[PDB]
């Protein structure tokens, strides 16, 4: 997962809990690392995060 | 179903334009697009449902104009005829000049200005290397501004020619907002996906100004866009990379005054240098106070406002197309 | 509707609930005088020291800075309405901010002036804000609809807003007063309805400064703080100060030490002259059935003062002749006398005897 | 182009390609159901083979005793399952104006669950009507797409 | 007896009309009055009629004067049926509507009770949220399939079911329906939501609306943020939204003591709000045109105007003609193809407070009709724009007035720009720029189009200058909404005793009831019918004169360049382009065409001590 | 769930309490026609208003009577409903403390108030409902619990007549003498040191005697303590202490309370009605000692309350 | 003032004696002045 960010554009960088709307509960938003899992993240501009 | 409103532009001052909603059956349907007045030869009618047994007082029935015909304002492409036609016209060497010359007719602009436009507007090639990297295809030209000079008005040019053209203005915003999001939908309605201008605007010109005024979360999908070519959506369980290959062309206002600083580009305006970077042609533009300047200049723009060798503009938006296809 | 420990509503606001009200009749509103107590009123106003004493008589408790309580003795009589042809409308409306050192009973005059006054409404700094002090619009609740709610200054029309912490208040709020203390109307363009509405209405505010002490030196006109645009705009702006009598203190102390006894209070400035509910049937009458003019007298003095304060700004010219023809509504005078004038100058020099330091 | 459906492709075999925005869940439909009457203490069985959301199939009205007995026993009836898949036109192109439209989805057994939200897909399927309840009028009934059967993108990941 | 009692009311009314309704002799205007309006209603056939009360309360000494403002409800029947009697006599689709005016007295909304209920009477009041016209039954064809259709009648109070008798046959009943709508009478209505005027309410009890129901041809004669006048038509409207109120409330429970035992109870609340109805709407709220000539002939009256203009305000000069030029606008119009050119103006009047800038703001919306007032930092929001209004109900998609946009090719008057922070500047940005109002909230998509001018007063960043800081940081607003103001006429108050002692007597002056004898040489009346007069006017330069004007901008940037440290700016040739519209607007002034090239000089110093103010 | 219908004691803090308001038992109905008088027994949330006539004489008449209520002859009880948390002691080491209803009928009214830490005897009724109507397998009960009797923990001064045999109790601690002293030492002995401290405290728990000057206007009234001083000394152990002893006192802290809950929200009131302002912490305790920590820390919204 | 007729309170009083008042005192130059140890 190529992410140059700060995290792009939607996405987050990180793991992060976002709540279902309907339903409520919580479930895992999505970012770079979780989507990413078990092998290569790219990132640019890390001083810029 | 089509929520027809009173045509803004004959209003008489004070009362507002009321809408109307028109029906359209058989071949009517979709043939006409939002942002365009229309016409219609209707039968109009009182239905229906009418029940509105829920009013009650006083008795009232709505009424809904029934679509027989519509007639465009008051569809382009090319053709055998009219490319052999053409053919010939692209022959000549000074055609490119008179292009040019032709870009930016009612501003009386510049010649080097009005150039970059036709160049990135024109296009490039994209292109692919078997297997891996495309590089990219398209210029993007930070129209670097100055207040008072019409560094408005030329990409709003871009607007009227181009094929698929948007304008996302800065923010605020005149719609569309520039960043892909998942938004609830308005009335009762499932979720829908939208792009932002970039994703809406793929292989077409998208056009930005005053970047300064950005927040830094639309700053950050620019960036992304003209990066990898292709903004990432992760919220909210749907999960892409949509792609948005468009040319950004670009107005800019330089911190401050017109020239802030002897001092560098990238010092004279607030725009990192990083962002700058991917901007290929850098537009600035001048000047101090030039007397035959003045003179040149405001007898055109004099007489505009009086009034109340370049191609024909239809012919040259066909051009381009043409070209790039 | 009306009461005798408290004071009465004026005419003008009242207006059409007169001028109506009476075709279908009805009863009580406007509090009615008989006859012989009347006469006493026309007798007390013969008394000389009365501007004086009614300023005693004002708060019982709170000892000696007579000025104080003469200036909003003042703010009770303010000033004289005026509709010109159309339009006009300075009413009476005086306004004053008093500020310094703290336990000075600068909060107690506020309670006090809230309690006499009719429609007066009592707002603390911070607990406040710009949507709280008009319009709410909120959902009824009682029929699930949205009715329109008065704000607390729209509340405070007539009478007097007294003001905790004015200091304090938030930078958006202040925002609302500049409408208020010009226009003497608040313009509500916002949300369902779209009006200028009226508010006439005194403000009593009250203020600390930095120090809290504002000690000597230093500029004072920074040292309340506030911008000064808004600061020059008041009527009458007291500086209260402690010059540490001594020789004061325990002159004061010999006040408040007292109750003490009895325990159920009894005779509490005494043995002084006061009157208790005949100074709100007097202040009631005196703004009822009087409407001094300032006439020729005035001008020639009353000019050279605001010149000789020139040499702030005219507003303190508009505060002068305002004020001034309190004076002049009290002691039962439909014209001013060129004298009378001259402390009502001091009122506003009174505050610059305290600016010395 | 999923913008343009003709009202003639209505039962017919339409395919068309979009960008799946949501998928729902799971649902449980029966394809042998039996039966009892309470009071006549008969038995049946109601084996629905084919379906769309018709509703195709309503318990009998007879075992009298009436109305409708039939008890549903729910120990020996077999079911499976039903997705709703939600797909929206690609949201590149070529709207231009406008809030792109999207149309409803409907899978049965062995075709859930075979897509996850976000990725490209081609469904072939065949382009039909229910009825609702008007969010309208006049009989217009709003569109969606039983789907047979669906071929993915590849991969696209 | 009532029948004929009030039976003969009609035909006592109906003898009125033809009884002689003018007693005007020789030159007039002799006789009748009113067979004369019933001809010139023939004239063009449009069947209503508009006839006087104070005739009518006159001449039988008021008897029946009173006898139709009471019962007026009960007494329509008689009247209009009278008029189609008189009708039928003397002259040849028939619909009929009669709406009196000029009653002799005006009665506030919140002075409405219920004993004036069902009875004519007087409201004026501030109209709010029109609605688009819809047809409404009262006569209608609606029968069963069986065994006939084509029965036409009835629901004439609003109801609005259903047939009354003479069902079904032969099935005879009862029953209900079937309604054509192929066969009916329709007509009208809009509804209009009228509020109180705002100068009325009682503190602090602020506003409260009422509904008023618009049929008749007095349809869309109601028009949004104006002041008007109704007669009564009064009338009520069933609530269901009143519980829990509390009570105690009515019901309908029905008397079944007759019959026999051998429907059900039939219970229903009858809860009704007061909303007024209107059969007559009026906008209040040769021999001249002498006068008109006479002002453009002098050569002075320019010069009238500019110091006519603000009495309440001592001197200024600059700020006199910043205020006149706005309210005469330029061409504002073609150049095509293309894009328009503005047109209209702009100014934003700043100082060190106390300085009276508000003056005239207030002497702005008290003297100029379509102009609105607001104090912003409280806009709130919009406020300047359209809510939009959902739900109405039945469709919705009503739209809210309101504040700027209510106000459209005018002058709109906001305090303090410097208090409304982001959230709007940007929205007036968007006025300004684009010119049109988009609106689109979470239902129908909309664009509504505003074309105003803008004037507004700003306080500095402290208050005060800041005589060495360039304006452009003084202001303290954003650079895009700055740009579109041409120009501000920064006002500051120095200390000269000349000056202070001409204040201190203006100002007690004032305050004194005398001497209030201070006149402007132009009537705050007549100034309007000249301004309005002078609005007529398409001023256009053709003349080659034009050609000067270059050069007068040519000198305004030349001496301007350097220093950069002078009041620049630039000069922007968005400056060129204001020079223009400041032309027009002089020309607007002085009543000529093609204008001059001294007009333009005019124009031009203007604009030069607008920046040298800006020098320090 | 299996104690309903018994007669159970609870312990836990009172919240809420909402308005005391007139319910129904029996309803008085008057023919006028047949005279006589209908009275229906009401029951649960709601009732239908009957009507025509039950009247042993209006029965098996022609035409039966029509009836209409008078609410002077109706019999009402005073209602009033309250709520009750766990003691936040007894919740067990997870989870979180529980709510609970109770119902208040006839005299027992008014005797219940928020931030009470109280016993609660009453017989433990059932009362019909469950969520939405699909989620429900039925019959359910939600039930709740009725109050014959209270018994409040820290009982409630100023407000007792008597004074007599109590004076009694109060006898051992002044014939010692010195009560000051003794007294002040037993304010929170379960630290060492600053006998003039707690000196003071003893003071602040007893107050007075403010005053009114018969106009009038009031002056405190009570005193204003502060404990400065760090990082150890045990300063805030005095604070639960007091807060522990003093009756209708309640224990704060700045980031913690914050100024909306000093403040009294509108919040929409459930059962009766409507928007009642819902205070906490100053209103909450107030007649009695209010108690802040990490004082520096609340900011400044905050600080102009408390100023 | 109001600390000496707190300090009464406890010896029930009514009379507030000086001893009262004295130790009021007392208590309120304790309080602070133990910053010169
Ligand atoms: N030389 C020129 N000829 C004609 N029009 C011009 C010229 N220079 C500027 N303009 C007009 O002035 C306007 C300047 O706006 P601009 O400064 O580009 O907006 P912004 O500052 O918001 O980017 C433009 O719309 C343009 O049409
Ligand atoms: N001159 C005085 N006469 C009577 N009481 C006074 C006087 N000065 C101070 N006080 C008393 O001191 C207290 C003053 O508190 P206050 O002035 O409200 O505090 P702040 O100045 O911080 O607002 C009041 O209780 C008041 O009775
Ligand atoms: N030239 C003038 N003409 C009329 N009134 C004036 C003038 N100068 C000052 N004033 C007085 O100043 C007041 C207006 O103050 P203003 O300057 O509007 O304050 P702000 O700047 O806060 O609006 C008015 O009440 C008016 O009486
Ligand atoms: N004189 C004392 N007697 C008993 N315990 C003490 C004493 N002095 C300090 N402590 C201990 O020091 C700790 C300080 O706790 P606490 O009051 O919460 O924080 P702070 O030190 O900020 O007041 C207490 O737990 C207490 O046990």
């Amino acid at each position: 997962v190529y992410t140059s960010g700060k995290g792009s554009s939607a996405a987050g960088l990180t793991a992060s809990v976002q709540r279902d709307p309907m339903t409520r509960e919580f479930y895992l938003e999505g970012g770079a690392m979780v989507l990413a899992d078990g092998g290569v993240v790219c990132i640019d501009e890390f001083d810029k995060m | 179903r089509v929520t027809l409103q009173e045509a803004p532009g004959t209003v008489p001052p004070g009362r507002l334009p009321r809408h109307r909603e028109v029906i359209l059956l058989a071949d009517l349907v979709d043939v006409s697009k939002p942002g365009e007045e229309v016409e219609v030869t209707g039968i109009y009618k009182n239905n229906y449902d009418g029940n509105l047994n829920a009013k009650n007082g006083f008795p009232v029935f709505a009424t809904i104009i029934e679509a027989n015909s519509i007639k465009r304002r008051e569809v382009f492409s090319w053709t055998e005829e009219e490319e052999r036609e053409f053919r010939k016209i692209s022959r000549d060497r000074g055609i490119i000049d008179k292009i040019i010359s032709s870009m930016a007719p009612s501003i009386y602009g510049h010649r080097d200005i009005k150039t970059a436009v036709a160049c990135s507007l024109f296009g490039g090639v994209p292109k692919n290397v078997n297997g891996k990297h495309s590089i990219r295809g398209d210029i993007n030209v930070l129209l670097l501004g100055d207040p008072g000079t019409a560094k408005s008005q030329i990409l709003k040019y871009v607007e009227k020619t181009a094929h698929r053209a948007v304008f996302a203005t800065g923010q605020g915003a005149s719609a569309v907002g520039l960043t892909a999001s998942v938004r609830k939908d308005p009335i009762t309605k499932e979720w829908t996906l939208e792009g932002g201008a970039l994703v809406l605007a793929d292989k077409g010109v998208c056009l930005i100004d005053e970047f300064d005024k950005m927040n830094d979360q639309d700053r950050t999908s620019i960036h992304e866009a003209m990066e990898q070519q292709s903004i990432s959506i992760s919220k909210a369980g749907i999960v892409t990379t949509l792609q948005a290959r468009c040319s950004i062309i670009a107005a800019a206002n330089p911190n401050g005054g017109r020239y802030n600083s002897t001092l560098p580009l990238a010092q004279n305006v607030s725009l990192t240098e990083p962002i700058l970077s991917r901007f290929d042609i850098l537009c600035v533009v001048r000047d101090l106070v030039d007397e035959e300047a003045d003179e040149r200049l405001a007898t055109f723009v004099v007489d505009s406002h009086v009034r109340s060798s370049p191609i024909p503009q239809e012919l040259l938006m066909k051009y381009i197309h043409y070209a790039r296809t | 509707v009306s009461d005798k420990r408290l004071d009465v509503d004026t005419s003008t606001i009242e207006q059409e609930l007169m001028q109506n009200k009476v075709d279908h009749n009805e009863v009580e509103e406007v509090r009615q005088i008989t006859d012989q107590d009347l006469a006493k009123i026309r007798e007390v106003a013969a008394r000389e020291d009365l501007y004086s004493l009614l300023a005693r008589s004002i708060a019982p408790s709170i000892y000696e800075l007579e000025d104080v309580k003469k200036g909003i003795l003042l703010q009770l009589f303010g000033g004289t309405n005026k509709t010109f042809t159309k339009g006009g409308r300075y009413r009476g409306d005086i306004n004053i901010l008093l500020c310094g050192d703290p336990s000075t009973s600068k909060s107690q005059i506020l309670q006090y002036v809230h309690k006499i006054t009719p429609r007066g409404v009592y707002t603390s700094g911070k607990g406040s804000s710009a949507v709280g002090l008009t319009a709410y619009i909120t959902r009824d609740v009682d029929t699930k609809q949205l009715v329109l709610e008065s704000g607390a200054l729209v509340l405070s029309d007539g009478g007097v807003c007294c003001i905790d912490e004015f200091d304090k208040m938030s930078d958006s709020t202040r925002s609302v007063l500049h409408e208020v203390m010009e226009q003497q109307t608040i313009s509500i363009a916002k949300a369902g309805i779209i009006t200028t509405l009226n508010a006439r209405s005194s403000i009593l505010a009250s203020a600390n400064p930095i120090g809290s002490r504002y000690n000597p030196n230093l500029p004072v006109t920074e040292n309340i703080d506030l911008p000064p645009p808004l600061l020059s705009r008041f009527d009458l702006v007291y500086l209260v100060l402690d010059k540490v009598d001594e020789k004061n203190d325990r002159e004061l102390a010999k006040h408040l030490t007292n109750l003490y006894l009895e325990d159920k209070p009894e005779h509490i400035s005494q043995d002084d002259v006061l009157p208790v509910e005949f100074l709100t049937m007097y202040i009631s009458y005196a703004k009822e059935h009087i409407h001094p003019i300032i006439t020729e007298a005035a001008k020639t003095e009353l000019v050279r003062a605001y010149v000789g304060m020139r040499k702030a700004t005219t507003r303190q010219l508009e505060s002068m002749i305002r004020l001034a023809e309190a004076h002049a509504k009290m002691k039962l005078k439909n014209v001013v006398e060129l004298e009378d004038v001259q402390e009502a100058v001091r009122l506003i020099r009174s505050a610059i005897k305290d600016y010395a330091t | 182009p999923l913008r343009d459906l003709d009202s003639e492709h209505v039962s017919k075999i339409v395919r068309l390609s979009g960008i799946i925005i949501s998928t729902s869940v799971l649902s449980s439909r029966a394809t042998y159901l039996s039966i009892m009457c309470r009071n006549c203490r008969h038995t049946t069985s109601i084996t629905i083979n084919n379906f769309n959301t018709g509703n195709t199939v309503s318990l009998p009205r007879s075992c009298n005793c009436g109305p409708d007995p039939y008890i549903i026993i729910h120990e020996s009836s077999k079911f499976i399952d039903q997705q709703f898949l939600k797909l929206q036109e690609i949201p590149e192109l070529v709207p231009v104006g406008e809030m792109p439209r999207n149309l409803t989805m409907t899978c049965d057994r062995y075709l859930t669950n075979k897509v996850i939200p976000g990725t490209r897909v081609t469904i072939v399927g065949i382009y039909s009507i229910y009825n609702s309840k008007n969010g309208s009028g006049v009989a217009i009934r709003t569109p969606y797409i039983k789907i047979l059967g669906i071929q993915s993108d590849v991969e696209t990941s | 007896v009532d029948d004929v009692t009030g039976e003969k009311v009609r035909e006592a009314f109906e003898q009125f009309l033809e009884d002689f309704s003018v007693q005007s002799t020789d030159t007039g205007e002799v006789e009748k009055v009113y067979r004369a309006q019933i001809e010139f209603m023939k004239i063009y056939d449009l069947n209503t009629i508009y006839i006087d009360y104070q005739h009518l309360s006159m001449r039988e000494n008021g008897a029946l004067a009173m006898a139709i403002s009471e019962q007026y409800y009960r007494f329509l029947p008689f009247l209009q049926k009278g008029l189609r009697r008189v009708v039928r006599k003397y002259a040849p689709e028939r619909v009929f509507q009669i709406s009196f005016f000029n009653l002799p007295t005006v009665h506030r909304i919140r002075d409405i009770r219920s004993e004036k209920i069902g009875s004519l009477l007087s409201i004026s009041g501030t109209v709010t949220r029109t609605s688009e016209v819809r047809p409404e039954l009262y006569k209608a064809s609606f029968t069963c399939d069986m065994c006939r259709a084509i029965v036409d009648n009835v629901e004439q109070s609003f109801k609005y079911t259903e047939p009354t008798f003479c069902p079904n046959p032969s099935c005879e009943n009862r029953a209900f329906w079937t309604l054509n709508v192929t066969r009916s009478r329709f007509l009208d209505w809009q509804k209009v939501r009228i509020q109180e005027n705002a100068n009325e309410i009682p503190t602090g009890s602020m506003p409260r609306t009422l509904d008023v129901i618009l049929r008749g041809d007095s349809v869309e004669r109601a028009k949004p943020g104006d002041r008007c006048k109704f007669t009564g038509v009064e009338i009520v409207v069933p609530d269901v939204t009143q519980l829990g109120l509390p009570g105690v409330k009515p019901s309908s429970t029905l008397d079944t003591r007759g019959i026999s035992k051998t429907r059900s109870l039939g219970v229903r609340d009858l809860t009704y709000k007061i909303s007024f109805l209107a059969c007559h709407v009026i906008s209040i709220g040769s021999d001249e045109i002498n006068e008109l000539k006479e002002m453009v002939k002098d050569e002075h009256i320019y010069d009238k105007l500019v110091r006519s203009i603000a009495p309440a305000v001592f001197g200024h000069e600059a700020v006199k003609k910043g205020i006149l030029l706005q309210m005469l606008g330029g061409v504002h119009k073609s150049t095509v193809e293309g894009i328009k050119l503005r047109g209209d103006i702009n100014i934003c009047v700043v100082g060190d407070p106390s300085t009276s800038k508000s003056q005239f703001l207030k002497y702005v919306v008290g003297f100029a009709p379509r102009s609105v007032y607001t104090s912003g930092k409280a806009s709130s929001a919009a406020g300047l724009t359209a809510a939009v209004v959902r739900d109405e109900e039945g469709g919705d998609y009503t739209i809210e007035a309101g504040a700027l946009m209510l106000a459209d090719n005018g002058i709109c008057c906001i305090d303090e720009f410097d208090k409304m922070d982001i959230s709007d500047q940007v929205a007036i940005h968007e006025a300004m720029e684009q010119q049109t109002i988009s609106i689109a909230k979470a239902g129908i998509h909309a664009t509504l189009n505003a074309r105003t001018s803008i004037l507004a007063a700003a306080n500095p960043v402290g208050g005060r200058y800041n005589r060495k800081l360039s304006l452009r940081g003084n202001l303290n607003m954003t650079a895009p909404i700055m740009s579109r103001f041409d120009l501000f006429f920064v006002i500051l108050d120095d200390c000269n005793e000349k000056i202070d002692t001409e204040l201190a007597s203006h100002i007690v002056d004032l305050h004194m009831k005398r001497d209030e004898a201070i006149e402007p040489p132009f009537s705050a009346e007549q100034l309007r019918r000249y301004i309005k007069y002078a609005r007529t006017f398409k001023p256009i330069l053709t003349k080659e004169a034009r050609s000067y004007l270059v050069e007068k901008y040519k000198e305004l940037r030349k001496d301007d360049a350097q220093g950069f440290s002078r009041s620049s700016y630039r000069i922007t040739v968005r400056q060129l382009e204001s020079m223009i519209r400041l032309s027009e607007a002089i020309a607007r002034a002085n009543c000529v065409d093609e204008i001059t090239p001294s007009f333009i000089a005019e124009a031009y110093d203007l604009l030069r001590q607008s920046i040298i103010r800006v020098d320090v | 769930g299996d104690f309903l219908g018994q007669l159970i004691t609870v312990r836990g803090i009172i919240t809420r309490v909402s308005d005391v308001k007139p319910a129904v038992e029996v309803i008085a109905y008057t023919c006028d026609q047949c005279g006589y008088e209908v009275f229906q027994e009401v029951n649960s949330r709601t009732f239908t208003p009957l009507s025509e006539c039950t009247s042993e004489e209006c029965s098996q008449n022609q035409t039966k009577g029509q009836l209409f209520m008078s609410t002077r002859a109706s019999k009402f009880s005073a209602f009033q409903e309250c709520k009750i948390q766990e003691l936040s002691q007894q919740v067990p080491v997870g989870h979180i403390p529980r709510s609970l209803n109770i119902h208040v009928n006839g005299t027992l009214v008014r005797s219940l108030s928020p931030g009470d830490i109280v016993d609660v005897t009453g017989i433990f009724l059932p009362a019909p409902y469950t969520g939405f109507k699909a989620l429900k397998a039925g019959l359910l009960t939600e039930t709740y619990l009725e109050a014959q009797f209270v018994r409040q923990h820290k009982k409630k001064f100023a407000s007792f007549s008597l004074t007599s045999d109590v004076e009694e109790r109060v006898m051992e601690l002044i014939t010692s003498g010195d009560v000051y002293n003794r007294l002040a030492k037993s304010i929170a002995p379960e630290i060492y040191g600053n006998l003039d401290v707690k000196k003071a405290l003893l003071l602040l728990l007893v107050g007075g005697v403010d005053k009114r000057v018969g106009d009038g206007m009031k002056i405190r009234g009570d005193i204003n303590v502060c404990l400065m001083g760090d990082p150890g000394v045990a300063k805030s152990q005095l604070l639960k202490a007091i807060c522990k002893i003093s009756p209708r006192g309640v224990y704060t802290t700045g980031k913690g309370s914050s100024g909306v809950g000093l403040t009294a929200a509108v919040m929409k009131d459930p059962v009766t009605d409507e928007m009642i302002l819902e205070g906490g912490a100053l209103v909450l305790a107030d007649n009695g000692i209010c108690c802040i920590d990490e004082f520096d820390k609340m900011d400044e919204s905050d600080r102009t309350a408390i100023h | 003032i109001r600390l000496s007729q707190a300090l009464a309170k406890l010896r029930l009083a009514d009379m507030v004696d000086i001893d009262d008042v004295e130790e009021a005192l007392r208590l309120v130059r304790v309080s602070k002045e133990s910053l010169y140890q």
